[PDB]
């Protein structure tokens, strides 16, 4: 689960620099929305696999 | 990139089908069904991975991305998982109809809602929600039951395969809802990793727990 | 462990939306990535205190 | 907002300070100095907390933002929890003496660190990075030896507290590096925020594992 976890942050930081190449603060704010919600749903998705 | 996640699925899977395959080479009469199952599972989702991993399926529509192969791969291996739950449970064939019949609604359900824009997704959405919840019961109720009246061993395998199947299901939704089919706040990127994760532990993870316990089942 | 890691979660959007109020988009990705190793890093100490 | 945080960290080390004294109200002769240690801790980390989020004690230099109060906190507290451990353990005079030294260097170094723009920081953190593991080894080694000596359930009291401490002690240092004292890549907020946690669990939390097992030693 930790390993994962950081790749999973290493794919999701991916995005958020691609994003803000652009110079488009919107574009960051959507990439940055989905690796948060998505670190959460990680969250719940290794909690469930333990359990 | 997607087709990099893709590439990872059809691996993953890949692996699994053929450690299925070469496990129950020399299975019995009685465990053959099973091994040959946890096969179709494995290998229609690398099938269906490879298709997208080559970019084909990808319907990017009313401003989001979603991917036909993903549905139809859920539509053809879930029902093989229920299956693999039922034969453990011992289920007779109008028990095997009313879970499958279940399950195949919210598969079409998820299809459907992910290809229709507009808020009537959301109804769509509903319908495959409940008839998910029904589906959950006959797994956690009369299934349980039902796999009351075998052998401690199958008893035992088959509450870890339901926990880890009601459990890891019930995040699929939140997916599809927060993921592309539904508000999209989660990029395409990141809901295929997760889905990547989930399809791996629910087919090829249940799968290796199967085979875990074999030995022991044969044993008792 | 699961109600602050969503807790976690929303004071971390709570500063990439404030991030993207300004249209800057260095300022939002780095808002994010502070949010993503801090959530990997939550990730560590719940699963410390778990073990 | 921080402030907001700091109030949650002093409110959550006054409730904890109330409880340990509260329950140590009764203590006999022998258990009364562990009660005091505990609210000594919780009750310095209190008064901290308010200071913070009074907004005295900020320090915004080198374009990064670091908060005195916290390392002060640190450099009394600390100590105690390892006062309390070695209380535990059994250790004697000069067995103190060493693991409060190399305590104390680990928290100058974060304190005169973070308070020291440029690379020299990093050789200051270095210092108190190289104490800290001559400190874990003497928690892990020659501490719980002595424990060793004690009853069974002194034994695993301090075997549980050293787990807690030493596992998340050791995550102190990688917020310190990846916070704002050094390369600042979480922000204050999220630094503060890791840090209330991970206070409130070191000595609150800490504090009322102690509490749960005075019964069961009382007992025996
Ligand atoms: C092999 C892949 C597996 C085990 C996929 C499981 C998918 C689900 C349990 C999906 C469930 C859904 C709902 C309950 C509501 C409607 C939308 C779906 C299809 C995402
Ligand atoms: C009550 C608060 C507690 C238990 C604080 C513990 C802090 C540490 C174990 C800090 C350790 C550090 C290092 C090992 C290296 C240098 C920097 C520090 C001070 C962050
Ligand atoms: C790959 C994992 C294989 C697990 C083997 C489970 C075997 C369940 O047990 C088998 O169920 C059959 C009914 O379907 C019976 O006819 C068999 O006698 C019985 O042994
Ligand atoms: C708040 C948690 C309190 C835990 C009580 C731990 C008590 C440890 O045990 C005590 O250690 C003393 C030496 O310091 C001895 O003198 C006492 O006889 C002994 O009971």
């Amino acid at each position: 689960v930790g390993a994962l976890t950081v790749l999973f942050g290493a794919i999701a930081y991916g995005e958020v620099t691609a994003a803000a190449a652009t110079g488009d603060a919107a574009a960051v704010q959507e990439a940055a929305v989905s690796a948060i919600l998505g670190l959460i749903i990680l969250l719940g998705i290794n909690l469930g696999l333990v359990a | 990139g997607l087709t990099t996640l893709f590439w990872l699925g059809a691996i993953g899977m890949l692996v699994g089908t053929l450690a299925f395959a070469w496990a129950g080479r020399d299975a019995g009469s009685g465990e053959r069904r099973y091994y040959v199952t946890l096969v179709g599972i494995s290998g229609i989702a690398a099938v269906a991975y490879v298709v997208m991993a080559l970019g084909v399926g990808w319907v990017p529509v009313a401003e989001r991305t979603v991917f036909a192969p993903r549905y139809i791969d859920w539509i053809l291996t879930t029902p093989l998982i229920v299956y693999f739950l039922g034969l453990l449970a011992g289920l007779d064939s109008r028990e095997f109809g009313i879970v499958i019949t279940l399950n195949t609604v919210v598969m079409l359900a998820g299809f459907a809602g992910a290809m229709v824009p507009g808020i009537e997704r959301y109804a769509l959405f509903g319908m495959g929600a409940v008839a998910f919840l029904g589906l959950v019961y006959y797994l956690v109720g009369p299934m349980t039951e039902s796999a009351s009246q075998r052998s401690s061993g199958i008893k035992s395998l088959y509450v870890r395969l339901r926990n880890l199947t009601v459990i890891l299901w019930a995040i699929y939704p939140f997916i599809w809802l927060l993921g592309p089919p539904g508000v999209a706040l989660l990029t395409p990127t990141v809901d295929v990793a997760l889905i990547v994760y989930l399809d791996l532990v629910t087919k090829v993870g249940f799968g290796f727990i199967a085979l875990d316990a074999a030995a022991t089942l044969r044993a008792e």
